[PDB]
């Protein structure tokens, strides 16, 4: 469920969990569905992270 | 039973007569290999065809460059009749960044960092 | 195939290139289709590609006969009175482009 | 829902066409007319390998004929054009020897001549100094 | 006349195969070439003391390169001008 | 030592027949598509590949072998210099070959398929072959 | 924000949505497989 520039989400959540994980992280972008996909668990971390910017 | 073959130590050691024949210093060994396949791996033994994939040695009549080194030397002593190993010799010496791409590797084994493609006026 | 097939021998017409290269293609055929998805990449050519390659060939004449067909043509005659004639059914504009200047330098 | 072949009749003359100019009924029985233009399509790509094999033994026989004509042999004559730096391939000299007779007997005294100073080095033990057409020119 | 029993080459009695004199060249050419082999196995330009550990570095980068590889697989991304740009197949002249 | 200036008496004989123009058609040996052309002037070859030359421009073929008159002959080593003889050429057709039929077939096998390749073609017509005086 | 409006303004110029111009999602509809052919035919696996 992400609305507008999915691609802008992309390279926060890249610049994100880049430290916790010391490398790029492997993402799919669908704009078709408007869906993120990432490799790896990240539930806690990222529900945490949207609650910052107020989503 | 047919099975690997290992060469005595005796083999590899090199005769005074066959400095004066062959042009190499024991005293300054040289630096790197210029091998090149010239048999096929067809007709040998497995463990033969994996050593020419690790020594990048595919295409036959394809010159390959290593390091004069025991490491490599023992995979040579190991399908060393399926190649040809001539020393690489630098009469100008090693190529920099500016003779990149004027670099040709002749038949005799010396790598030129000056190929003109022109008649010498002497 | 050979054996099959006739042959010729490799030759030119009047000597072309002789004295003055002369382009042997002289006229060019087209047949798209108003509606149709058979012509949609032969319509594009029309638009923006015919009028560029009319200006780099002077020599050819180009006729663009727009009526309802379900495979468009590109008919090509050549001085020696040859005529090829070739379906562009359903091409890229690239792929169109290509094909005709290759029909452009044939004899 | 009921499908029929109904092009059936172009699949068949797809390949009897190829078989036209047969003998016989393998020209229009589809059933044996495949096993023979199937072979006659792999005889046409075995055949470029013979081709290109074939052209090159007809020219080395048309040399040989020319050399003969100067009182030469065909190893003297190739042999004797490289150590001269004359590459000049089979096709060529094969041509030169049918349309240029007086620039193919050039060439064969080139190549008597490079050969007679092979002969005269060989007896000497390198004190003299080489053929003058012996010399090779350097690239570098 | 000049039956041999069986196969040609297999078997009790074979026929018989005789060495050429080029075939004794081509052979001696061949051992010209590994006997020189044997003398540029002969010069290590370094020991296996010197030699130990000095592309450990390069080895370790080299798979990593490998790894990275190995673990960026992964759907490619699916962009919503591609599924429009199908509707391009009925575009006609007014 | 004697054989030396001999040379030279032959060479300026036939220098000397290039400035007065003492020649007539020229036959000239290049090398072009990795192959050696027995090439005269207003003639036609056909190269296997394409040259990325629009049709009509005129070049040059800088590798020529052999040089040939009805009197004289001039080798290079391998190469003429390019001071010594200029050939020209003109692109005049370029075109796809014929269908080339490719078919490989095993018998017992169920191993059989069927390529057709139509390689890209060049016509070359030789315009001209003249040579200079540089020979001393 | 701009994504949004991106995926609608774009969609004015493109011709009429029809019965004729949809397709399935790529991927979402995997061929069939027919014993016929060289590759399937000889025994159908
Ligand atoms: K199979
Ligand atoms: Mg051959
Ligand atoms: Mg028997
Ligand atoms: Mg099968
Ligand atoms: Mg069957």
């Amino acid at each position: 469920k992400v609305e507008g520039d999915i691609w802008a989400l992309q390279k926060d959540v890249e610049d994100f969990l880049s430290p916790l994980l010391g490398k790029t992280p492997v993402t799919q972008v669908n704009e078709v569905t408007g869906t993120l996909r990432i490799k790896g668990y990240f539930d806690q971390e990222l529900k945490a992270w949207l609650l910052e910017k107020g989503f | 039973k047919f099975t690997r073959s290992r060469i005595p130590e005796k083999v590899f050691q090199a005769s005074p007569e066959d400095h004066e024949k062959y042009g190499g210093d024991p005293q300054n060994p040289h630096k790197l290999h210029i091998v090149t396949r010239i048999k096929s791996t067809r007709r040998r033994p497995y463990w033969e065809k994996d050593i020419i994939k690790m020594l990048g040695l595919e295409k036959a009549h394809t010159p390959q460059v290593h390091k004069n080194i025991p490491s490599v030397n023992a995979k040579l002593k190991v399908v060393k009749h399926l190649i040809r190993i001539k020393p690489l010799k630098l009469p100008q010496g090693l190529p920099a960044e500016e003779n990149m791409s004027n670099t040709c590797l002749k038949s005799t084994g010396e790598l030129v960092v000056q190929w003109h493609l022109k008649p010498v006026e002497q | 195939t050979a054996r099959g097939t006739p042959s010729r021998f490799l030759a030119s017409v009047l000597h072309n290139g002789l004295g003055r290269y002369v382009q042997q293609l002289q006229r060019l055929s087209f047949s798209v289709s108003r509606d149709g998805a058979s012509s949609r990449g032969a319509r594009e050519f029309v638009e923006r590609e015919v009028i560029d390659f009319a200006r780099r060939n002077p020599g050819v004449v180009i006729y663009v006969n727009s009526r309802p067909c379900c495979v468009p043509r590109v008919v090509a005659e050549y001085l020696n009175g040859a005529v090829r004639e070739e379906s562009i059914h359903c091409k890229s504009v690239e792929e169109i482009s290509t094909l005709v200047q290759k029909l452009a330098d044939q004899s | 829902l009921r499908n029929r072949v109904t092009d059936r009749y172009f699949r068949i003359q797809e390949v009897l066409k190829h078989a036209r100019h047969f003998r016989g009924r393998k020209n229009r029985c589809y059933r044996l007319a495949v096993r023979t233009v199937i072979r006659a399509f792999v005889k046409c790509t075995k055949a470029r390998y013979l081709k290109k094999k074939n052209m090159r033994t007809l020219w080395i026989n048309r040399i040989t004929a020319a050399s003969q004509e100067h009182g030469l042999k065909y190893p003297a004559l190739i042999g004797n054009l490289v150590k001269c730096q004359v590459e000049l391939n089979r096709k060529v000299l094969a041509d030169l020897a049918i349309y240029e007779p007086k620039t193919f007997k050039s060439l064969a005294a080139l190549a008597s001549r490079r050969r007679h100073e092979g002969f005269a080095a060989a007896l000497g033990d390198g004190k003299e100094p080489e053929g003058i057409f012996s010399r090779v020119v350097q690239y570098h | 006349r000049g039956r041999i029993p069986g196969r040609q080459w297999i078997g009790k009695h074979r026929r018989p195969r005789f060495v050429s004199l080029r075939a004794k060249q081509n052979m001696i050419r061949r051992l010209e070439i590994e006997a020189e082999n044997h003398y540029w196995l002969s010069m290590p330009y370094m020991t296996r003391e010197q030699e130990r550990g000095h592309a450990a570095v390069r080895r370790r980068e080299a798979f990593e390169a490998i790894k990275a590889a190995a673990t960026s697989k992964f759907p490619p991304h699916r962009f919503i001008a591609d599924q429009l740009d199908h509707l391009n197949v009925t575009k006609k002249w007014s | 030592v004697e054989e030396t200036r001999h040379h030279a008496e032959v060479v300026k004989k036939v220098n000397e027949m290039i400035v007065t123009g003492q020649y007539g058609r020229l036959f000239a040996v290049v090398h072009f598509a990795s192959r050696q052309w027995k090439v005269t002037s207003e003639d036609l070859i056909l190269i296997g590949n394409e040259l990325d030359l629009a049709c009509g421009e005129r070049i040059r073929l800088e590798k020529v072998l052999l040089v040939g008159a009805d009197n004289f002959t001039l080798l290079g080593k391998p190469l003429l210099g390019k001071d010594l003889v200029r050939v020209e050429a003109t692109v005049i057709e370029k075109t796809e070959s014929w269908p080339r039929i490719i078919m490989r077939f095993r018998k017992r096998k169920n191993f059989k398929k069927k390529r057709i390749v139509t390689t890209p073609q060049t016509v070359l017509r030789i315009n001209s072959i003249e040579i200079a005086p540089c020979l001393l | 924000q701009g994504g949004g409006a991106r995926a609608l303004d774009l969609l004015r110029g493109l011709p009429r949505v029809s019965l004729a111009n949809l397709k399935p999602n790529p991927g979402s509809k995997k061929p069939e497989r027919r014993p016929r052919g060289r590759r399937r035919g000889r025994k159908c696996g």
